DNA sequence: ATGGTTGGGTATAATGGGAGTCGTCTCGGATGCAG
DNA sequence: CTGCATCCGAGAGCTGAGGGAACCCAACCAT
């Protein structure tokens, strides 16, 4: 019942993985179902995305919840086309079909990848979800004719996202990708320089090993715009009745000194 | 401004929730990291919520006032004042829904009790573990069609909306015997090592090799995982067409000729459960499409299906595949709950269960019952149930979860800005996955996340592992957090305050004051009274204006002289308040006023200690300082020391000599006893003195002259008046302690000089010489019982001013005559008598005695450990009676004898450790050891007797620190239940009563015999009689105040048998809403005179119960005893009563006991065990609710025996023999007042013409009231039984949420109230405190509070007018 | 017109987690046993 | 079919004082 990251295993685990033949099948029903997307958008001169957001609701059906009565007056406006480039449609449900089985035969490389990036400030199924939604993307952009095992591709685009969800979310006040990534590159400097050192580096020496356009007084800001705000309820003492907050006063409003 | 008189809680819609809202808060960014401004969109944007700067948009377009109201066109923020944030909400917009974990969790669910769902099935239903399936469409689930309601797993959910597609992997290299495209029966075998469960037809899946014919010869194409296969099974091919396509164009395999086509080696088989149907031509249904029997497909309409199913067109073989399923509508998690939810139709569920509550089955009726209890609550409110599944969750205001720089200059934040940021973090992936067309794997693991978020916002730590913020273990904290528990909002902000005007130091005796003034500390006052003394110095030349006079006292170096008398001018009349922690009672905060002294300590009067609990080994007081004329008139009226002198509790002295006061007046009005003489006969008087002269008779020796006994001091010397006898003390003719003969107010008394002065004393204090004379006892020295009973004399006779000059006198003289008396402690002050010596080897002569007795057989372990047991306690007792025989016969001016006897300091207990010996002591596990300690304290102990007291010891303390917190909890229980409690009118006009009886059942039922005085005082004094009363020729009449005298009158007409019970009112039956009447309250034990209206008695109550608990009750006995009666908890001792009348016949046999209780009617059984013993006898007369065998009674089986009366009058004497066993004084009024909160409810038993239910709990008030209305319109009255319940229960049961979501259980009392829209109407004092009013008691009651006041002369004007 | 910020991309193969906690008492739903 | 009977889980245990872990590349709004 609880512990939702045992139920989320159970429910992949439920899905049985796939062999070369059937991998490679689905990623080029998947690349032919887009041809075939485009080739319709093409005969009936309309734009692609909208037909293929059409393909996906009928193919998640009424269950999942752009409304039911203008995908159903395109439906009917596009089985009026005649045979023989009528086949696209089909070719198109099929390859979204495809698509939903790929992504859920992958499912499993996605916590795999994700169960080593626990203790950055994100829980794990916060990682699991960003990681599914770098394989969704993977599986958009594989292409199976370089003959490589979709995994190779897939891995890349799930790290990506998972970086990227680390960067974005993990602090209360947002710091952009690239001070994340400064902010990250100057603590593995430092850790290094106090490995060969054998003591705590000052900041001068990591202005040094970081390189040119770097200073002391710029690490000093570096590190303090990287400080993480402290909790207003952190227990003050050993009995549960003093929290931080209470030793923090107003500095706001007036006194009643400063009305009269 | 209309004043505020009710407060209503009340579910809030999705459109409430966004009509609160300024703006959708859609970023989970909290402030910008270079500018420290707040991000736009995010948790503190001000666009939403307000301006930081007062009167200032964000980009500084404008920047002053007059823009009220104006929102600047850059940046969107209103020009206002930025109070504002701290008002303004937000609201996040789920894109699903979510339930309230409040309606989900509080068992029972409210959720659940509506949709008629378990707690395990809501569970499995909102974080997705199992489907609830809603407008099945004619689907079949192992032959049972399916139902509305019903819950599916996620097989049978797959097997129903999809259906059975099996796959089996062909091993590598061997082909199977069946061909593509074929029906396979359950069991029948596809391959060697192969066999099929289910029905359906056979699909190859890649096929490893493909024979091409050719016209003829067979020819191999193998087929790798890397290219598929194009030609479906048994077709024709044509020259230069391609079959086997792959990636490499060399690699595609184009057929030479034309042959027949065959594919071998399938790599899997798939089984499945469809239709087929073959087609020539353009079809219809494309794949993923859901059809019905008998639709067109392909061909025109030539092929119809003929199942219900979902279409998928393979092309390979040109085939339309129907896959057996069905368009099942089956949904998870709040969404299908609020689908469940809107579809519930409220009064035709209230018919149903109205029908159900007709079953002859009680679990039944009681099902229905509750959940009609929601329903009703849910018709009656108006609230929708789909309000419990949330669509917008508001968002606090940024004031009110502050992200602010410290002094340090680092951040410090709220943890619900990190819940708010993880469930917008939580939303916005779940829209972006909802956009992307992601599986439902993906989508039903984001909606749990999001339910999950939503739970951990509102109450964290309920479901699952609390959320914490990494690298730590603490919970963060939710709203729920916030509002309960001692640190919560209600326990630390609401009913608490911090506030100005306050101070604190440590108190010092002050033995110079007056009984109404303090002294306070120069420094402190001038801190205290800064705005008053401001003014002065203005009014004065000191300063030329009020910030000159604040820059001066801001240094200490500049200030001078004239501000000092300034201060003095200001304080002129003024009182403040002292309070000392733990405020037990109301006497722990005192109005006094204040002398200006130098130092740092506070100046405390010595009589006030005792009411303060207050020594001087280092106790701090707190000061506070009322402000107004209406506080100040308070204080000075109310609440000064001087006019607080008799005990609320027990109407006794609370301020009276004690310690040294004791000491030296005791000191002064004892006299001297001599032996020289000891009783020699004389003929003459002169013979006497001759005798005396010549050294063989002492001056106080009791001697006998002319038959009549008389002492040579008595004879010697004769004063003409007190003064002579003072001025020959003075000149040391004579001792105060001497016995001589004094001539006073026209007698001749054998007195003392120390008794005249004493006399005296008390006359110059009262100021009247005949009533002083009155109060005092002559013939005795002077101790505690006597000065407190000349206090409350004094009290009577005179009034509390004339009362608080006495006890200055008092104070002042006995400090005088302690200092000078000689009282001193040395160690041999610890007399060890003689005796104690013969009485320890006695001892040790029974001890080996009882040895014998142990060789020979006749003892057991048992016996001799008990002998020996008994042997020392007697010893014990024996050499307690030697040591107090010893110093009332040598040492009568013992130091410990004296302050024994005094009641200054000291027991007898403690004395004989001192003296004679320690005693016995007890094991840890609560067993006495054989040997005792035969060392006092004097002689010293062993190592060995000193670790065998530590465990004493030890225990000791523990007791008081386990007890202290108990005595807390319960007071404050006490207080919840009783705070509403007010006295409101002069009369209820009821003709009830109660009878307080005089005498009481012998523990051996011999007779009836005579209770203690201090029982009946308890009981008696100052009530009101109910009935007129005639006893020893005196008539007391109807309505009259009984006082002390009358109790005692009462008493010794009930000593001469001419009456046995006194009839008088009680709260236990007043009739007065809210509260009770003067009439039935009696008087006001800390006046001695009637309670005044609007008088806070249940509070009142509460202080004196719990006052001695704490600390006084020793800890089925002590302080459990009362605990466990307070709560009406079922006792583990419990003993057996009859429910009926009878006669009583003892039925045993050898291996059972029974008692048969057999009436004229019906005979009735009680088995017991064997070992019990039995109140009764055989061929005896018991009543109704009367006992069967020793132990204690459960109130509720004698609530159904006899009825609520008796349990009242059970339940009051049960709670007073324990605190009559510690020696506390306490009025029955208070535990009256708490029993009859504790009976205050019924239960419904036949609803009869009203909407009520069977087994409805409601107050009895209104369903007299009910009953009443009913009789007068001539309906069929309503039945109900009296209940009982516990303080806790009966408190969280009221009517007024406020009171109950701040005393306890808060979020089970704020669900229920917000469920039923309960309006809070402010009745009590606790709702008035937290709404900050003034409470309708004392000067706030509508009694006294629209008085008006004016002189002749105005009042005169107006009539002219 | 410059820096700071943001969106997109990487191709051998990779396929179900991990810390933890056992020294408290009392009372009201509820599943299980019998009749 | 009812009833009682252990069984589990949920909500409590005085106040006051003092206590503080990838890197790169290119287009694009803001200032
Ligand atoms: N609210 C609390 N007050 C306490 C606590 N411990 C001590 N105190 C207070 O401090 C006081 C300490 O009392 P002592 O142990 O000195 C004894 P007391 O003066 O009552 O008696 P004698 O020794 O017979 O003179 C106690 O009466 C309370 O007023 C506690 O845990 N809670
Ligand atoms: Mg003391
Ligand atoms: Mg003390
Ligand atoms: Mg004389
Ligand atoms: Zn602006
Ligand atoms: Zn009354």
């Amino acid at each position: 019942t609880s512990d939702p990251v045992r139920q989320y295993l159970h429910e992949i685990g439920q899905v049985p993985l796939l062999t070369l033949e059937e991998e490679v099948e689905l990623a080029r029903k998947v690349e032919e179902g887009m041809e075939a997307i485009k080739k319709l958008s093409e005969i009936t001169g309309l734009d692609p995305d909208l037909i293929r957001e059409v393909v996906r609701a009928k193919i998640l059906g009424s269950a999942r919840v752009l409304d039911p009565k203008t995908v159903e007056e395109i439906d009917q406006k596009l089985k009026s086309l005649p045979k023989e480039h009528k086949r696209y449609l089909h070719i198109a449900r099929e390859g979204e079909a495809a698509r939903q089985h790929l992504i859920e035969a992958n499912l499993r490389l996605v916590v795999s990848i994700a169960k080593k990036y626990t203790g950055r400030g994100l829980s794990f199924l916060d990682l699991i979800q960003e990681g599914n939604q770098g394989l969704i993307r993977a599986v958009e952009k594989f292409e199976y004719k370089r003959r490589f095992k979709f995994s190779t591709y897939a891995t890349w685009w799930i790290r990506q996202a998972i970086n990227r969800a680390i960067a974005d979310q993990a602090r209360t006040i947002r710091i952009p990708v690239h001070m994340v990534e400064t902010i990250n590159k100057l603590s593995r400097t430092a850790r290094q320089l106090q490995q060969e050192l054998g003591r705590e580096p000052t900041y001068e020496e990591i202005a040094e090993a970081m390189g040119p356009g770097w200073d002391a007084k710029r690490v000093e800001e570096t590190l303090k715009i990287a400080q993480e705000p402290v909790s207003l309820e952190t227990p003050i003492g050993d009995e549960k009745d003093s929290f931080y907050g209470d030793f923090i006063p107003d500095e706001h409003l007036p006194s009643p000194v400063d009305a009269a | 401004k209309k004043e505020v008189r009710k407060v209503r809680i009340a579910l809030a819609s999705p459109e409430k929730i966004r009509s609160w809202s300024y703006g959708e808060v859609e970023k989970p960014e909290t402030i910008n990291y270079r500018t420290l401004k707040p991000e736009r969109d995010g948790l503190f944007d001000e666009r939403i919520f307000g301006p930081i700067k007062d009167y200032e948009c964000a980009c500084g377009k404008y920047k002053r006032q007059r823009f009220e109201g104006k929102v600047c066109e850059r940046c969107g923020v209103e020009v206002t004042k930025s109070i504002v944030r701290r008002y303004r909400m937000g609201h996040i917009e789920l894109a699903t829904p979510a339930a309230h974990i409040w309606f989900v969790k509080d068992v029972p669910s409210k959720i659940g009790t509506l949709l008629d769902l378990s707690a395990t099935e809501l569970e499995q239903v909102l974080y997705f573990s199992k489907y609830i399936v809603l407008d099945p469409k004619g689907a079949i689930l192992n032959g049972v069609p399916v139902e509305k309601r019903q819950l599916l797993t996620d097989e049978e959910y797959r097997e129903l909306r999809y259906g059975k597609q099996e796959t089996y992997p062909l091993p590598p290299g061997v082909d199977a015997l069946v061909k593509d495209g074929e029906e396979v029966v359950k069991g029948q075998e596809l391959a060697p090592g192969v066999v099929s469960r289910l029905d359906g037809v056979a699909l190859y899946r890649f096929p490893r090799r493909v024979r091409v014919e050719y016209v003829t010869e067979p020819k191999d194409y193998r087929v790798q995982p890397h290219m598929n296969v194009v030609v479906p099974e048994g077709a024709r091919v044509e020259a230069g067409d391609k079959i086997v396509a792959a990636i490499d164009p060399e690699e595609e395999v184009i057929a030479e000729a034309e042959g027949v086509v065959h594919l071998h080696e399938p790599a899997s088989i798939l089984v499945v459960k469809a239709r087929v149907y073959p087609f020539e031509d353009d079809v219809e249904v494309s794949t993923g499409d859901r059809v019905a029997p008998g639709d067109v497909l392909a061909d025109g309409g030539k092929v119809k299906s003929d199942v219900y199913g979902r279409v998928e067109v393979d092309l390979v073989r040109n085939v339309v595949r129907v896959v057996e399923s069905y368009d099942i509508d089956a949904r998870m998690g709040a969404e299908a709950i609020q689908q469940l939810l809107k579809e519930l139709d409220l009064e035709a569920l209230e018919k149903e269960l109205l029908e159900e509550m007709k079953h002859p089955s009680r679990a039944r009726r009681a099902k229905a019952r509750k959940r009609l209890e929601v329903v009703r609550a849910f018709l009656d409110s108006g609230n929708r149930p789909e309000w419990m599944i949330l669509e917008a969750v508001p968002v606090l205001p940024p004031d009110l979860r502050p992200m602010v720089q410290v002094d340090g200059g680092r951040f410090a934040t709220s943890d619900l800005n990190d819940l708010y940021r993880r469930l917008i973090n939580r939303n916005n992936r779940l829209k972006k996955l909802l956009a992307q067309g992601a599986p439902e794997i993906i989508i039903r693991n984001e909606k749990r996340m999001l339910q999950e978020a939503v739970d951990a916002l509102l109450d964290n730590g309920r479901r699952g592992a609390p959320v914490t913020n990494p690298g730590s273990d603490r919970p963060l904290r939710s709203l729920t957090d916030i509002l309960s528990g001692k640190q919560g909002r209600f326990r630390q902000n609401l009913l608490g305050k911090r506030v100005d005007y306050s101070g604190r130091s440590v108190i010092v005796v002050g033995p110079q004051l007056k009984l109404h003034q303090c002294g306070l500390p120069k420094r402190m006052a001038l801190e205290l009274f800064k705005p008053f003394l401001l003014k002065k110095m203005e009014e004065k030349g000191i300063a030329p204006n009020v910030k000159a006079a604040r820059r001066m006292l801001e240094r200490q170096r500049d200030i001078k002289d004239e501000v000092w008398d300034a201060l003095e001018e200001v304080i002129h009349g003024k009182v403040v308040l002292l309070n000392r922690a733990p405020t037990l009672h109301r006497l722990g905060i005192q109005a006094f006023q204040p002398v200006l002294v130098e130092g740092q300590s506070i100046q405390l009067h010595p009589l006030v200690c005792e009411a303060f609990n207050a020594d001087f080994d280092g106790d701090q007081m707190a000061v506070h300082v009322p402000l107004s004329s209406f506080a100040q008139a308070e204080a000075r009226i109310q609440m000064l020391s001087a006019h607080n002198l008799l005990s609320p509790a027990s109407g006794e002295p609370l301020a009276k000599p004690s310690r040294d006061i004791i000491l030296g007046l005791y000191y002064i009005t004892q006299v001297r006893k001599e032996k020289k003489g000891a009783g020699l006969e004389f003929a003459t008087p002169e013979e006497a003195l001759a005798a005396h002269e010549r050294g063989e008779v002492a001056l106080n020796a009791p001697i006998k002259v002319a038959g009549r006994e008389t002492s040579v001091g008595r004879l010697k010397y004769v004063f003409a008046n007190p003064d002579e006898a003072l001025l020959a003390v003075a000149h040391g003719i004579v001792d105060l302690q001497d016995v001589v003969t004094v001539r006073y107010m026209g007698k001749r008394l054998e007195t003392s000089p120390g008794r005249i002065l004493f006399a005296r004393i008390v006359a110059e204090a009262v100021e009247d010489e005949k009533v002083a004379w009155e109060l005092i006892q002559l013939d005795v020295p002077q101790e505690k019982n006597s000065l407190k009973d000349l206090v409350y004399q004094a009290f009577l006779r005179l009034g509390m001013e004339k009362t608080a000059r006495l006890l200055d006198a008092l104070k002042y003289y006995g400090f005088t005559f302690s200092t000078t008396s000689g009282i001193t402690i040395g160690i041999d002050d610890a007399v060890i008598p003689e005796e104690k010596k013969q009485y320890l080897e006695e001892a040790d002569r029974k001890l080996l005695q009882i040895e014998q007795a142990y060789e020979m057989g006749f003892l057991t372990d048992r016996e001799r450990y008990d002998q020996i047991l008994q042997l020392w306690t007697e010893t014990t007792e024996k050499v307690t009676q030697a040591v107090f025989k010893n110093f009332e016969e040598n040492y009568p001016f013992n130091p410990l004898y004296v302050m024994a006897q005094s009641g200054a300091r000291g027991n007898p207990q403690q004395i004989r450790q001192l003296c004679g010996l320690r005693g016995l002591m007890q094991k840890p596990s609560g067993e006495t050891f054989e040997v005792p300690v035969r060392s006092s304290f004097r002689e010293g102990l062993t190592v060995l007797e000193y670790f065998i007291s530590s465990h004493g010891a030890r225990k000791g303390g523990a007791d008081t620190a386990l007890r202290t917190a108990d005595s807390g909890y319960l007071t404050r229980k006490l207080v919840d239940v009783t705070h509403e409690i007010v006295v409101r009118e002069a009369d209820c006009g009821t003709t009830n009563y109660i009878s307080v009886p005089l005498f009481q059942p012998d523990e051996v039922t011999r007779s009836l015999r005579l209770r203690k005085r201090a029982d009946i005082e308890a009981g008696l004094y100052g009530r009101v009689l109910a009935r007129e009363v005639e006893v020893l020729g005196v008539r007391l009449e109807e309505g009259r105040y009984l006082s002390m005298d009358d109790v005692h009158l009462l008493i010794k007409a009930a000593e001469a048998g001419e009456i046995q019970e006194v009839p008088v009112r009680s709260p236990l039956t007043c009739q007065t809403r809210y509260g009770v009447c003067q009439k039935c309250y009696g008087y006001d034990l800390s006046m001695a005179r009637p309670v005044s209206i609007g008088e806070a008695v249940g509070i009142v109550a509460a202080q004196s119960i719990g006052e001695p608990g704490t600390q006084l009750t020793m800890r089925t006995q002590g302080l459990p005893r009362v605990i466990e009666l307070f709560e009406a908890r079922r006792p583990k001792a419990k003993a057996v009563i009859s429910e009926i009348d009878g006669v009583v016949r003892i039925e045993e046999t050898e291996e059972k006991l029974s008692v048969f209780v057999e009436s004229e009617g019906f005979s009735k059984e009680y088995k017991l065990p064997k070992e019990a013993r039995l109140l009764v006898k055989d061929g005896d007369y018991v009543e109704a609710g009367q006992p069967l065998t020793r132990g204690a009674i459960d109130p509720h089986q004698l609530l159904e025996a006899k009825g609520p009366e008796a349990v009242e009058r059970y339940l009051v004497e049960e709670i007073q023999k324990v605190y009559r066993a510690q020696g506390v004084k306490l009025h029955d009024k208070h535990i009256e007042i708490v029993v009859r909160q504790m009976m205050k409810y019924v239960e419904v038993t036949d609803p009869g013409d009203s909407r009520l239910l069977e087994g409805q709990v409601l107050e009895k008030w209104d369903v007299e009231a009910l009953n009443e209305r009913l009789i007068a319109e001539g309906k069929t009255p309503v039945a109900w039984k009296p209940l009982l319940m516990g303080v806790t229960k009966s408190a969280l049961s009221t009517k007024s949420w406020l009171s109950a979501a701040s005393f306890q259980n808060t979020t089970h009392v704020l669900t229920e109230a917000a469920i039923a829209g309960k309006k809070d109407e402010l009745i009590g004092l606790k709702e008035n405190v937290i709404l900050g009013r003034l409470i309708p008691a004392g000067t706030g009651s509508d009694f006294v509070r629209f008085t008006q006041v004016v002189d002749q002369k105005t009042l005169k004007a107006i009539e002219e007018a």
